[PDB]
C-alpha cells in the first residue's frame, strides 16, 4: 500500500572507525609472526639500572658503548633504558632453557635529527635451546624479512659487533634505491652473558636479534620523515586505519 | 555386548575386584558403558518347599499354605499367585527379611489366615518384572541354602561397547581370551565334546555361493520336546547377558551364541521341501521374515533356501514358517560361515539388526563351527531330548579366510610408539594373542589367530602389542620439528576482527541450524527450488538454508515470544545455492548475516525511545566496510529483493560487485512469522570483503586549507552518493574532502526536488590556495553536476 | 613423530584448556584412520570419567591415499566435539540451548 | 557464542605451535568424507555415524 | 629451520588483552597516537601541581625534560598540535607508563601502565542526520562503561 521510499544512498547512522598507531600496527604483526613460533611476549620498565641494561650484557663501565651510547642517565646508576635487556636478563634468572622470547617497548637515545628520535620502539627476540646455531638464526630471519615485507628480496648478513653477541651480524634488504639498507642487528648470545644468568654455554646456546619499529614502517608503509610518528597528525595517522 | 561377570571367571578369574576388572576391560579398547548388579539387595530369603497347599476359608483368590524352610516347624504362608501347588520348591522371605524398598517381612494376618513370611516372585526380588507368578526352582533345590549361594545372585551384568574392529570380543571366550592376556593367566576352556550320531537321517546341503558361505554345517535331531522348559542355569545365563528367554530351542542357540560368539539357527524338518540350497537370491525375491514383514530381496542377499521357496536371509534373520513352531517335533541346526563382506548392509537395508547379522558382518571364528554345533546338540538333547543325525559338512578350504602372516620390525615399533618395549616383552603379549611368532633379527613374524579379523598389516600389531603394555605406561614427549612462520598477508581481513566489530556495535552472535524449514524459507525467497534432505531429522529442518535469514529471523521470533522485543544479532555461515557449473551441483560461499529490531538503544534517561531504521544498520555495515579501506568505492543502489520494503532496500556494490543485500523486512512478510515490529535485516558474501587496503603514506600539506559549502538542487530520485562520488573525482588535485551535512525537502524547493548542501575542503601540499582557483575548482564541480545530474546551485 | 608425541601434545592441550593439573587417562579404541587408535578422557567433579578426545596415529593407507609414504613420514590426528567442551569449561546443562539462541543464555559469555 | 570462544582458544592454543587454521565446504562428496579414510562402502562408520545423504 | 620442542604456553582465559581494549577505543572512534614520555615541567605543573617529578639533569631539551607523571600531558598537547591545524574535534588515546616518584617501589620510580584517552569537538562529524552537539561527561563515560564492560566488572563500579 503506502510507499515509503527513501534514497539508501545517505551516509549511515555511525561515528568513524578509528585506527592505531602505525609503529603499533607493525609490532602486532611481528609478534604474530613469532607467536606462530613459540615467542612469547615479555614487557619491562622503561627506566633501569646500570645492571640490567649494561653489566650483565657484558658491557663494563669503561666500555666505550655506554657513555657514547646516547644515554640519559638521572643518577649513576639509574638511567633511561637503549634496550629491551631488563626483562630478557630477568627471565633467563627464572627458568631455565628452552626460551622463546620477544620483548618489544620503548628506548631512549640523545639524538633528534630526520633519521633519529629521543624515544623509539624497539623489538628484541632471544632463544635459548640446545641445539640452536648460525644456520638457525639465518632461517628464522630470512623467513621473517621474507614475511614482513611480502616479497622474496634480496638480503645478505654482514659481520658487525655488539658486546653480547659473537659471532655478530647486521643484515640488510636491498632497499628500493640500489644501495644496501640496514634493517636489523642479531648474533649467537655471548657465553659470559648466559653465566651470569645460570646458564651454561657447554649445554646450551642460542641467538637475540633486534630491530627498530620505526625502521621498518618507514620501508613497509613508505614514510618519508620518522618525526611524522611523534607529531600524531590526525590526517597522518587516519592512513593507517 | 552384555555379559555375566560370574560367567567370564569361569574362564578366567584374576584376583582383582569387579570395578579393578571394569577398568581392566576398559584398558583393552572395550568401552564398559555400565556394571549393573543382577537383582536388588535384599536377605533373609531362602529356599523352601511347600508341604502343604489348601484353598483360603474367606478369600477365593488366596491359597493357605505350610511351607518347610529347614527350620524347627514348618511356616504358614498365604499367598494368591495362580501357580501355588503342593510339590513346588518356591523362594521364601521369612520374617526378619527386608526385600528392595525396605520392605521388612513382619508375620501378619491376610484375610484372617496367619501368615508367618512370604513367597516371592522375581519382581519381588528386583531381578525381573515376570509377575505372572511366584518362583518355580528346580526339584534339586537345597532347602535351608540361601538364594544368593543357590542362584548366584552376587553378580554384576557387564555392558560393553565392542568397536567394528576386535569381533571375537562378542561373546563370553572372545572377552576371557583378552582379559587372559592382560593378566597373563591362562584360559580355561569347558570341555565340548562331540555328541556321536545316534541315528541316519540328513537331507542334501549344497551351496552355489562358496565366496559368500564357505562352511555350511546341518545337523538333524529327530523328536525332540520343543516345549521342554528351559533350565534356571540357562535362563538366568541368558537374562544377566540382555536375552530373554523364549522357547527351549531358541534359548540354546543363543546361549552358544553368547557363549562362544557362533550365531546359530533351527528350522523345522519336516517343512524343507528337497533339501538347503545357501544360494545367493533371485533380484526381488520376497521373503517373508519371523515379524511378519516382508522384503523384497536384491541378488546382492545371501538367502538359505530349500529345492521351491526361500526360507531365511543368510546369517541376518530366520523366516516365519522355516522356523520351529509350538507343534514341530525334528529340527535342522545350521551353523555356517559367512564372510563378512557377503552379509554387512543387507540387514540395514531392510533395517533388520540381529544378534546374528551384528556378528557375521564382523566376522565370526572360522575354526569354530564344529566346537559350537556339538555343544548345541549336546544341550539341546539334555533338554529336549532326542537322537542326533550325523554332521552335513559343506566347506569349502579355498574360499575361507586366510591367517596372514605379517613381519613386525623393531624399527617401526619404537617409530610409532617412541618408547622402548623389551623384546621379551614383545614376544610374549603377541603370543599369548594367540599368534605364532618367529622371533628374528630385531624382526618378528607373527600369523594373526583365526578369530582375528583387525590384524592385516604391520601398524595392527603395534596397537596390540601397545594396548597390551598399557597406553598409561608410555611416556610423554614433546613433539621436536621445525618452527616456520608460514604465509602471512596484511591484505587479508579477519573474520574475527569483523565479529569484534560487531561485538562493539552491540550486535550478539548466534549460531541457527544449516537446515532450515521450507515453508518458512519459501515465504522469504519465494520460487527457489532449495536443496532437500531425504530422511531428515525433521520437516522443519528438511531444507539447506540459501540465505542466512531464515534461521536469524527465526531467532528474533524465538527470543521476542520471551518478552524480549530489541534483538540484535548476527550470523556467520555457510549458504547452499543451487549452480550446474558448481562442485556437486551446490556452491556453498560463506555469509555473514545479521537482523536488528526494537529500539535503537535499550531504555535510557537520556537516550530518546525510538525504533532503529535503515540507516541505523547502514551504519554498522559502513562500520564493517571500512576496515577494507575502500569505503570509498562503495555503492548503496535501491534494488528490488521480495524479502525486503521496495523503497527501503539497498544492493551493497564494490567496484561493480554486488557483495549483499541490506533493507527492512517486507511488512507483508513481517505480518508472516509475526514479527513484532520493523525489523532491519543484510547479509554479505564474506569472499569478497575479506580483503583489504594495504596502506601507503602519502605527504601531508603544511599550508592551512579552505573550505566552501555548495547548495545543490537535483530531483528527488537522483542518488545522493553520486552526486557527492562526482565531486571528489572531478577535483583530484585540491579537493581532499567532500561530505554531506543537509539534505533539505520542503518549502523553498519545488515538489519532487531536493537540495543538498556539500561542504568542499580544499588543499595543496605546495602552496596556499587563493579565491582564483578556489572558486573555479568549485565551479569546475557544479558544471560537472549539471552535464550528469542537470544539478543547480542555490 | 610418535605416540609418546601424542601424549605430551594432549596432556598440555587438555590442562592448559581447564587451567588445572587434572588427572587424565589414555584407552585404546578404533577408528577407520587410525592406528593405533586412542580415546581420552578426565575426571570431573561427578567422580566419573568423561571422554572428551579421540585420537590416534594417522593410518598408512591414508598416507599413501595422498602421496605420502607411511615409511618416511608418520604423524597424529585428533578431534574433539567443541560442545561438549563447551559445556565441561563453562557449566552448561542442556546441549540443546546451544542453538536455542535465548539471549539470556548468550549475554552469559560476554 | 560460547563454542566460538572455544574454538578462538583452541586455536591460540595450537596457533603458538605452528598450526594453520583450514577450513572447507560442509556438504562433501563420499571420497573425501568415508572413501580418503579407509571407510568403504561396506564399512557400518557409513551408517553408525548416522549420515544424511543427498544422493 | 630451527628444531625444537612445541610446548604450548601459559594461558590464562581470565587475562584482557590491550589489544581488545585498544580494539574496542578504535570501534567508538578513537584514534591512537604515541607521545614522549619526557614531557615540559610547566606544562605539567598546571595540570598536576606541587606534584615533583623525575627530571633529566641533561635532556636534549627543556620541553622534555620531566618524566611523566600522567599521560594528559602528552595527550592535551597533542590536542593542541591537531587543533592549530584545522582539527577542532580529536578523539584520541594512548597506552605507556607513567613515572611516580616512590620510596618502595624499585629504584625509587614507579612505572605503573596506564591507558589514558581525550575527546573534544562534536560527538560526530557534520552528518545530515544528526545534530552539532558538543561532547559531554556521559559520552565519555559511556566509552569506559564499554572498557569496563569487557572484564564483566561493571556492576562492581562505582563513580
Ligand atoms: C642480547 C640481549 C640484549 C640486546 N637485544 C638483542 C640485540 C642483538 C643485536 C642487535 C640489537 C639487539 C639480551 C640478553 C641476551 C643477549
Ligand atoms: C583425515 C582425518 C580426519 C578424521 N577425523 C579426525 C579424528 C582422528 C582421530 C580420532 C578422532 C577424530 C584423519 C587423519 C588423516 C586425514
Amino acid at each position: 500500500l503506502a510507499a515509503e521510499t527513501i534514497d539508501v544512498s545517505l551516509p549511515g547512522r555511525r561515528i568513524e572507525n578509528g585506527g592505531l598507531h602505525p609503529v603499533t600496527r607493525t609490532i602486532d604483526r611481528i609478534e604474530s609472526f613469532f607467536g606462530e613460533l613459540g615467542f612469547t611476549v615479555a614487557t619491562g620498565p622503561e627506566i633501569e639500572d646500570d645492571y640490567h641494561n649494561f653489566d650483565a650484557l657484558n658491557i663494563p663501565g669503561h666500555h666505550p658503548a655506554r657513555a657514547d651510547h646516547d644515554t640519559f642517565w638521572f643518577d649513576t646508576t639509574r638511567l633511561l633504558r637503549t634496550q629491551t635487556s631488563g626483562v630478557q636478563i630477568r627471565t633467563m634468572k627464572a627458568q631455565q632453557p628452552p626460551i622463546r622470547i620477544i620483548a618489544p617497548g620503548r628506548v631512549y637515545r640523545n639524538d633528534y635529527d630526520q633519521t633519529h628520535t629521543p624515544m623509539f620502539h624497539q623489538m628484541e627476540g632471544l632463544i635459548v635451546d640446545t641445539n640452536i646455531s648460525f644456520t638457525n638464526l639465518k632461517g628464522t630471519l630470512h623467513d621473517f624479512l621474507r614475511n614482513f615485507f611480502e616479497e622474496d628480496l634480496q638480503i645478505r648478513f654482514r659481520p658487525s659487533y655488539f658486546p653480547f653477541t659473537e659471532p655478530s651480524a647486521e643484515v640488510d634488504v636491498m632497499g628500493k634505491n640500489g644501495k644496501w639498507l640496514e634493517v636489523l642487528g642479531c648474533g649467537m648470545v655471548h657465553p659470559n652473558v648466559l653465566r651470569n644468568v645460570g646458564i651454561d654455554p657447554e649445554v646450551y646456546s642460542g641467538f637475540a636479534f633486534g630491530m627498530g619499529m620505526e625502521r621498518l614502517t618507514m620501508l613497509r608503509y613508505g614514510v618519508t620523515d620518522l618525526r611524522s610518528f611523534f607529531e600524531n597528525d590526525l590526517r597522518f595517522l587516519k592512513q593507517f586505519k | 555386548m552384555k555379559f555375566s561377570e560370574l560367567w567370564l571367571r569361569e574362564w578366567v578369574n584374576p584376583a582383582i575386584d569387579s570395578d579393578a576388572l571394569a577398568n581392566q576391560i576398559t584398558m583393552a579398547g572395550l568401552e564398559v558403558d555400565g556394571v549393573e548388579p543382577v537383582a536388588g539387595s535384599f536377605h533373609g530369603v531362602v529356599v523352601g518347599e511347600v508341604v502343604e497347599c489348601a484353598q483360603h476359608p474367606n478369600a477365593d483368590k488366596l491359597r493357605v499354605t505350610k511351607v518347610n524352610v529347614g527350620g524347627d516347624r514348618l511356616l504358614d504362608i498365604v499367598c494368591g499367585a495362580p501357580n501355588c501347588r503342593q510339590g513346588l520348591r518356591v523362594a521364601v522371605a521369612t520374617i526378619g527379611a527386608v526385600l528392595p524398598g525396605d520392605f521388612k517381612i513382619k508375620a501378619a494376618k491376610l484375610r484372617g489366615e496367619p501368615s508367618e513370611g512370604m513367597l516371592c516372585s522375581f519382581s519381588e526380588l528386583g531381578i525381573s518384572d515376570d509377575h505372572s507368578g511366584i518362583i518355580e526352582l528346580p526339584a534339586d533345590a537345597p532347602i535351608g541354602t540361601d538364594i544368593r549361594e543357590y542362584l548366584k545372585l552376587d553378580d554384576n551384568t557387564i555392558e560393553i561397547s565392542v568397536t567394528p574392529n576386535r569381533a571375537d570380543c562378542l561373546g563370553i571366550i572372545g572377552v576371557a581370551r583378552d582379559v587372559a592376556v592382560l593378566n597373563q593367566l591362562p584360559l580355561v576352556q569347558p570341555e565340548i565334546v562331540p555328541v556321536g550320531a545316534t541315528i541316519d537321517d540328513t537331507l542334501p546341503i549344497t551351496v552355489e555361493a562358496p565366496e559368500a558361505c564357505p562352511r555350511y554345517l546341518g545337523r538333524v535331531v529327530k523328536g525332540i520336546n520343543v516345549k521342554a522348559p528351559t533350565p534356571l542355569w540357562m535362563k538366568e545365563k541368558l537374562r544377566r547377558c540382555g536375552i530373554r528367554s523364549i522357547d527351549a530351542v531358541v534359548d540354546v542357540t543363543n546361549y552358544v551364541l553368547l557363549e562362544l560368539g557362533q550365531p546359530m539357527h533351527a528350522f523345522d524338518k519336516d517343512r524343507i521341501e528337497g533339501g538347503i540350497v545357501v544360494r545367493m537370491a533371485k533380484e526381488g525375491e520376497t521373503l517373508v521374515l519371523l515379524d511378519g514383514t516382508e522384503a523384497k530381496l536384491n541378488a546382492d542377499t545371501l538367502v538359505i533356501a530349500d529345492h521351491n521357496k526361500a526360507l531365511a536371509m543368510g546369517g541376518i534373520f530366520g523366516g516365519e514358517h522355516s522356523g520351529v513352531n509350538d507343534e514341530t517335533q525334528n529340527v535342522l541346526l545350521e551353523c555356517a560361515f559367512f564372510s563378512p563382506l557377503s552379509i554387512t548392509g543387507r540387514a540395514r537395508r531392510h533395517g533388520l539388526h540381529t544378534d546374528a547379522s551384528h556378528r557375521y558382518e564382523r566376522g565370526v571364528d572360522p575354526a569354530l563351527q564344529h566346537k559350537a554345533m556339538e555343544r548345541a546338540t549336546r544341550l539341546l538333547i539334555d533338554i529336549c531330548g532326542g537322537e542326533a543325525g550325523p554332521v552335513i559338512d559343506i566347506t569349502n578350504e579355498a574360499t575361507l579366510p586366510k591367517r596372514a602372516t605379517i613381519t613386525l620390525r623393531r624399527s617401526k615399533l619404537d617409530r610409532l610408539i617412541g618408547h622402548h618395549i623389551a623384546d621379551e616383552q614383545v614376544t610374549d603379549i603377541l603370543r599369548r594373542l594367540g599368534c605364532e611368532v618367529t622371533e628374528g633379527k630385531d624382526e618378528w613374524q607373527a600369523v594373526a589367530p583365526s578369530w582375528r579379523f583387525d590384524m592385516e598389516i604391520e601398524e595392527d600389531l603395534v596397537e596390540e602389542v601397545a594396548r597390551v603394555y598399557g597406553y598409561n605406561n608410555i611416556p610423554d614427549e614433546p613433539v621436536q620439528a621445525s618452527l616456520i612462520m608460514g604465509t602471512h598477508r596484511e591484505a587479508d581481513l579477519s573474520l574475527k576482527r569483523v565479529k569484534t566489530l560487531l561485538n562493539d556495535k552491540g550486535y550478539q552472535e548466534v549460531i541457527t541450524y544449516s537446515f532450515v524449514d521450507p515453508k518458512v524459507q519459501q515465504m522469504i525467497h519465494p520460487g527457489v527450488e532449495a536443496l532437500l534432505l531425504p530422511s531428515p531429522i525433521s520437516v522443519e529442518m528438511s531444507a539447506m538454508r540459501l540465505s542466512l535469514w531464515t534461521g536469524l529471523l527465526a531467532t528474533v521470533v524465538y527470543n521476542q515470544n520471551r518478552q524480549q522485543n530489541r534483538v540484535r544479532i548476527f550470523e556467520s555461515g555457510l549458504r547452499f545455492v543451487p549452480d550446474t557449473q558448481a562442485p556437486l551441483g551446490i556452491r556453498q560461499d560463506l555469509m555473514l548475516a545479521g537482523v536488528i529490531c526494537g529500539n535503537r538503544y535499550e531504555e535510557h534517561w537520556n537516550l530518546a525511545k525510538e525504533t532503529v531504521d535503515f540507516y541505523d544498520l547502514k551504519g554498522d555495515l559502513e562500520s564493517v566496510l571500512d576496515l577494507t579501506g575502500k569505503l570509498n568505492e562503495v555503492e548503496f543502489r535501491a534494488e528490488a529483493n521480495p524479502a525486503l520494503h521496495p523503497g527501503q532496500s539497498a544492493a551493497i556494490y564494490l567496484k561493480g560487485e554486488r557483495i549483499g543485500f541490506v533493507g527492512v523486512v517486507h511488512p507483508e512478510l513481517e505480518r508472516k512469522l509475526d514479527l513484532n515490529g520493523r525489523t532491519l535485516v543484510f547479509e554479505l558474501e564474506w569472499n569478497k570483503l575479506a580483503d583489504r587496503v594495504v596502506p601507503q603514506a602519502r605527504e601531508i600539506s603544511r599550508f592551512p586549507a579552505n573550505r566552501r559549502d555548495i547548495a545543490v538542487v537535483v530531483a528527488e530520485n537522483v542518488p545522493a552518493a553520486d552526486i557527492l562520488s562526482e565531486c571528489k573525482k572531478v577535483g583530484v588535485n585540491q579537493v581532499v574532502g567532500v561530505n554531506l551535512f543537509d539534505v533539505y525537502r520542503g518549502k523553498g524547493v519545488a515538489e519532487g526536488y531536493k537540495s543538498l548542501a556539500i561542504s568542499l575542503i580544499l588543499q595543496d601540499t605546495s602552496r596556499t590556495l587563493e579565491e582564483e582557483e578556489i572558486a573555479a575548482t568549485v565551479a569546475k564541480c557544479v558544471e560537472a553536476l549539471k552535464e550528469r545530474f542537470q544539478a543547480s546551485l542555490r
